[PDB]
């Protein structure tokens, strides 16, 4: 295998013998750690760092943080989420310099601050799938920092509820001649205790015995006590104005207390409509606690999941018919799979946003704030790539016997007219935009573009923009739904009937739904102790929302 | 803060009195008790400044070609969205009914 | 002869939707809002009114000399052909996207079969707000094409309905037919059994029939009871497109024509027919 | 002689009827605002040759005389920069019910009036329709029911329908008793006006000191209206897509939509 062409293989080689003596086998030891990571990683390596939505490898992350800046500089750092600290800390410090992530945590006034002195460098928001696809092309990795729970000293990890990004974070770093370190809760000397195998040991390089257990965030999980009357009457207007009326069998909500409503409302208001199995069978989605009593009243056929909500392992393990499970009994989230499956095999996506403009476009990026994108993009699309009929995605062509035209994935955008802090959500000009001239982005941060939306979605109303003729039309109909937003103010109100009788507007009045019967007495979980006797006790929620 | 009043042409003055909501962040309180025929006089007070453009364009909407029973409306606000507020005042108007 | 008498096709012999689809082009009918949608009036069961599931109004697409159409005939048996808020609804709106095909190029033709006692007294008001606006939809679209009027009877065509037949471009008859504002039995009432009989049958078609209104005017063809013979009028009629000077936009020669009778006494029928 | 007649001398200055015109119509162009105005009333004529429509009846006369009066303005303005609003004062107790009326097709009377306030309101002429009184059947579908926009004094004496109680429980087989009854639990089966705004089909109502004969305070709130009203008309659709706003009117709204979708 001749020198020249094999030369990232000599040069992982050489790193090697640099821990040979510090490491025994596969394992590395918790307290020379740090020295490690001096070796194992060269100043201006890719590194992947396990910053996923909810899995985080907390201890790799901190280790990494407490590195000499001497040593490890200009490291180029590759995050599916960046919520930690440590995270962000690492430019501060001067140890990294570039990042490329797709969602940006809380630590987005952050991010943009960092960048605007210089200390951090962005290559461009992607969204997860899009970042793992890199991996095997421009951003080939060097080091991979992932975690799991149990690993054996041979070097086979167990990731099990938690897989998440892991067998898309790792493969390509181990089969380039990278570097992979999986730090674990525990390592067993007996193999035969590890309830499954995640990650072959051939893909992993080191396991450390982490200090204490990877950090899990709930990311998804939402209180259903801050679901207000208003997200019940959007709900209500998703379930009938849109679920029902194009026959959605298939789909995933976006975060957002908005699409929580949904999940919470269907076994009632759904019920109502006598649509239980009839609609929304299949899922691409977390283990949202609040699709619980959705589950419990037989509504949900299958879940494929991107990853998993801290405290819904044991109910998951109880539900084999809903969820994937393992022959250990346990949960197995792949969320490049699952990525994937939003896209090509899911009938709508349906989520929320923080800005839009007068032409649909969506983004979450606001004034010296980079919030990331997260899965909206790709699910965010009417993904061109797909041949396969489905009942909903042929209900969206206009001409239905023109066998030319093809269906269209439904893409909603859930929101209200107003963000709570009197800014308005529809605005004239999106942030994005001027975000982009002051970060020498060569194009504006949209989440999801105006053309590729379907549905929009509001207390106010639904807009039909699939039915839009021209991008004029288009326009005409978000104002029709955007309240007294500036972008609203521009409907002029004698054009509403016009609208409503061509369908292409419809109010909560156009589908049978009476504004004010919108409370939450229709949730079928009030609490989230409510949430937990749905799942007859199995649903362990975390500290954060327990209140007992 | 500040303290908004508002006026709008309505009709004969309505049967009942009506509260919905609670003065809590982000939700807002409404008062409806019948008033003087032919008049119906809001006064808000909210805890978000400069918003008495906002205001004016949410209640002339709500009245657009629908006079109103004359009633006087007090409101109380703290922060809660023109959604929410528009929600609360139908709730308001159905009870008066 | 015999054979004929035996052979008789009577138009009247008809219910609405039997009429509809014996009008419309062979093969062309296609029923919109039909009695399986159950679109059928909010305001009968509350009164302990029977309802009936296409309001008493059939309204359908197709062809007329493969001109696009739409026809809409009122049924008589339910509620005498009184148009309530869902009855009304299905012809004023189905007028209203008449004219709308119009302005996009496709020259519909709307048919009318009316067979009423005009506003629905069980919901009164808002029957005669509709009756508003299948008048203002039958003005709006005769700016583009003519509307064909059709009164075979036994109901006839009155209240509302009959100022709507007015504003038609072309209003054809039959013997049996009568058109007038108020009903017999109300005239009666409001103006005492000796301004009007309700019980004197050949008074009223006298006045009112369909061969009276024809000879005076107030009507554009006087037909036989005959399936095929009235078609051919109402395809015939429609090829004309619309007429010179309509009857609504004579308003001043009638109201000379009225200034000249000695209104002092009685008119009876042929003291009509000499005045125009 | 009539709240109809009272509310025209109020509103127009011109209290005498026109030369041309039936004594039983009453005919004013004015101004509004800057804004060029026709006032039409149909009002009571006690001399009115057919004995029929001596109470303010809309009748042959008062029928084809309104045709006549609109499609005058109408082609006046045909070239003028702003076609002028028809302002029509309502207060019409019913149709005129004979046989001299019937004999002479007085149907057709009505569908004269119809016809021309219609093409007026679609050529761009603001139609405004003041419910000063009684608004009934035929009478109103005439003068009245092809506004842009309909406002309604708040008042007793103010009812909008089809047939007077007496009549409408003959042909429907009731007693006066049972309408009354059925008018409470039936809205648009009453007469008063309350029922009649639940509908939604008017643009507003408002309420007045005096009914009878406007106070200075009721005709500037009232002239006030109008100028809002007026401005709301212009500039806008024309058609009557205005009046399906009401839950009560909610079937009325999803029939049209269904048409479309099977159109
Ligand atoms: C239409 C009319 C002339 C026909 O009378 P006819 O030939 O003698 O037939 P009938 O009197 O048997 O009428 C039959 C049915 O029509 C019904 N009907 C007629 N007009 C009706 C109306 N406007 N509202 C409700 N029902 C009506 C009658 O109640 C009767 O009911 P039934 O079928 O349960 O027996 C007569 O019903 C009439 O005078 N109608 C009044 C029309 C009118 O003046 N309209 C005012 C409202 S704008
Ligand atoms: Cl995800």
């Amino acid at each position: 295998p001749p020198p020249q062409w094999s030369r990232r293989r000599q040069e992982k080689q050489r790193r090697l013998e640099r821990v040979r003596g510090l490491a025994d086998g596969a394992v590395l030891p918790r307290e020379g750690l740090v020295a490690a990571l001096e070796a194992l990683i060269a100043p201006g390596d890719r590194v992947v760092l396990e910053g996923n939505n909810q899995k985080q490898a907390d201890f790799l992350s901190r280790s990494l943080a407490r590195v000499d800046p001497g040593k490890l500089h200009d490291l180029h750092m590759i995050m599916p989420s960046v919520g930690r600290p440590e995270h962000l800390d690492l430019f501060e410090l001067g140890i990294a310099r570039k990042l490329d992530f797709s969602f940006s945590g809380p630590q987005s006034l952050r991010i943009g601050q960092l960048l605007e002195d210089g200390l951090l460098e962005i290559g461009a928001i992607h969204t997860y799938i899009e970042l793992y696809a890199r991996l095997v092309v421009d951003l080939i990795p060097n080091v991979a920092l992932v975690a799991g729970f149990v690993a054996d000293r041979e070097g086979n990890v167990y990731t099990g509820p938690s897989t998440e990004d892991t067998p898309a974070l790792v493969e390509p770093t181990a089969f380039s001649d990278g570097i992979v370190i999986v730090q674990v809760n525990r390592i067993v000397d007996d193999p035969r205790d590890l309830p499954r195998v995640d990650i072959p040991a051939s893909w992993v390089d080191f396991v450390v015995e982490a200090d204490q257990p990877f950090y899990i965030e709930p990311l998804f999980t939402r209180d259903p006590r801050h679901i207000k009357p208003v997200h019940v009457l959007m709900a209500m207007m998703a379930i009938r104005g849109i679920y029902q009326r194009h026959n959605v069998q298939s789909l995933n909500h976006g975060i957002g207390f908005n699409t929580a409503a949904i999940e919470l409302i269907l076994p009632t208001y759904g019920e109502s409509l006598g649509l239980k199995g009839k609609i929304c069978r299949h899922w691409t989605l977390n283990p949202h606690p609040t699709l619980i009593p959705a589950i419990e009243s037989g509504w949900v056929e299958s879940v494929h999941c991107f990853g998993t909500e801290l405290g819904m392992e044991g109910y998951i393990a109880q539900r084999p018919d809903v969820f994937f499970t393992g022959r250990d009994g346990s949960l197995r989230s792949n969320r490049m799979f699952c990525q994937l499956a939003g896209q090509y095999a899911v009938d709508l996506f349906i989520g929320a946003t923080l800005q839009v403009d007068g032409d649909g476009h969506s983004s979450t990026v606001t004034r010296g704030r980079l919030a990331g994108f997260g899965g909206a993009p790709n699910m965010g699309h009417d993904p061109r790539g797909r041949r396969h009929s489905t009942p909903a995605w042929l209900d969206m062509r206009g001409e239905p016997e023109a066998l030319l035209e093809r269906g269209r994935k439904l893409v909603v955008q859930m929101v209200e007219t107003f963000q709570d802090g009197g800014k308005p959500t529809f605005v004239e000009r999106l942030d994005a935009l001027e975000v982009a001239r002051q970060t020498g982005m060569p194009l504006a941060p949209v989440m999801i573009y105006g053309d590729d939306v379907t549905h929009v979605l509001t207390e106010e109303g639904i807009a039909y923009l699939y039915k839009a003729r021209s991008l004029e039309e288009r326009q005409a109909m978000i104002a029709a739904v955007a309240g007294i937003s500036p972008i609203g103010l521009r409907h002029d109100p004698r054009e509403t009937q016009r609208m409503r009788r061509e369908g292409l507007i419809a109010l909560p009045e156009d589908l049978g739904i009476r504004r004010t019967d919108a409370s939450r007495e229709l949730l079928a979980a009030k609490s989230i102790a409510e949430l937990v006797e749905w799942s007859g006790g199995l649903y362990q929620p975390p500290a954060r929302f327990r209140s007992w | 803060m500040e303290t908004l009043s508002f006026e709008f042409p309505a009709g004969q003055p309505g049967r009942g009195r009506a509260l919905v909501g609670c003065v809590g962040s982000g939700d807002l309180e409404v008062l409806l008790e019948p008033g003087q025929p032919g008049k119906l006089s809001i006064q808000v007070q909210t805890s978000v400044n400069g918003s008495a453009s906002r205001w004016q364009h949410l209640f002339e909407r709500l009245f657009d070609g629908q006079t109103p029973p004359a009633l006087l409306i007090d409101i109380h606000d703290f922060g809660a969205t023109p959604g929410v507020v528009r929600l609360r005042l139908e709730q308001g108007f159905e009870e008066i009914g | 002869d015999v054979a004929r008498l035996l052979a008789l096709r009577s138009f009247t012999e008809l219910g609405a939707r039997q009429r509809a689809r014996a009008l419309l082009d062979a093969g062309s009918f296609r029923e919109l809002l039909d009695p399986f949608a159950g679109v059928q009036s909010p305001w009968l069961e509350r009164q302990g009114i029977v309802p009936q599931a296409d309001d008493g109004v059939v309204v359908a697409r197709g062809l007329l000399d493969g001109q696009p159409a739409v026809l809409a005939a009122i049924e008589g048996a339910f509620q005498g052909g009184s148009l309530g808020e869902v009855s009304g609804a299905k012809i004023a709106g189905a007028l209203e996207l008449a004219a709308e095909d119009n302005r996009n190029g496709v020259p519909t033709r709307a048919l009318l079969l009316l067979e009423t006692g005009g506003v629905r007294l069980q919901e009164a008001n808002l029957g005669l707000a509709a009756i508003a606006e299948i008048q203002a939809a039958i003005v709006d679209l005769q700016r583009y094409q003519p509307v064909v009027a059709v009164i075979a009877g036994p109901v006839g065509c009155f209240g509302g309905m009959s100022i709507a037949a007015g504003l038609c471009s072309y209003v054809l008859v039959t013997r049996e037919a009568r058109l007038g504002l108020n009903g017999p039995q109300v005239i009666e009432q409001e103006a005492g059994i000796a301004e009007y009989d309700s019980r004197d049958r050949p008074f009223i078609w006298s006045l009112t029939g369909g061969e009276q209104r024809f000879a005076s005017g107030l009507a554009d063809a006087y037909l036989a009871d005959d399936l095929d013979e009235v078609r051919t009028s109402v395809l015939a009629y429609f090829a004309k497109g619309l007429p010179a000077r309509p009857r609504c936009r004579r308003a001043e020669d009638y109201l000379r024509r009225l200034g000249d009778l000695d209104t002092a006494e009685q008119p009876d029928a042929a003291g009509v027919r000499r005045l125009y | 002689a009539s709240r109809g007649l009272a509310w025209f001398q109020a509103l127009a200055g011109s209290l005498a009827p026109r030369p041309g015109d039936p004594a039983s119509l009453r005919v004013a162009d004015a101004e509004l605002d800057g804004y060029p105005v026709r006032f039409l009333a149909v009002v009571p004529d006690p001399d009115n040759p057919f004995p029929r429509a001596r109470q303010g009846e809309v009748g042959l006369l008062e029928g084809w005389g309104l045709a006549a009066a609109v499609d005058e303005a109408l082609e006046a303005d045909r070239e003028a920069p702003r076609k002028r609003a028809l302002l029509a004062i309502v207060d019409v107790p019913s149709q005129a019910y004979g046989r001299r009326e019937e004999a002479l097709g007085i149907h057709q009377a009505l569908a004269g009036a119809v016809d021309a306030y219609a093409r007026a309101r679609l050529a761009g002429h603001p139609l405004i329709g003041l419910l000063v009184g009684k608004a009934m059947s035929g009478a109103f579908l005439a003068h009245g029911y092809q506004a842009n926009r309909l406002i309604a004094l708040h008042d007793p004496g103010v009812m909008v329908h089809a047939m007077g109680k007496a009549a409408a429980a003959r042909i429907t087989l009731r007693s006066v008793e049972e309408l009354e009854a059925l008018a409470a639990k039936v809205p648009p089966m009453a007469y008063d006006i309350d029922s009649y705004a639940s509908l939604g089909l008017l643009w507003r109502t408002l309420p007045v000191e005096t009914v009878e004969v406007p106070s200075t305070a009721d005709l500037v709130r009232v002239r006030t209206c109008l100028g809002e009203a007026l401005a709301d008309i212009l500039g806008g659709p024309r058609d009557l897509g205005g009046r399906l706003g009401a839950a009560n009117r909610e079937a009325s709204a999803r029939v049209r939509r269904l048409l479309r979708e099977q159109w």
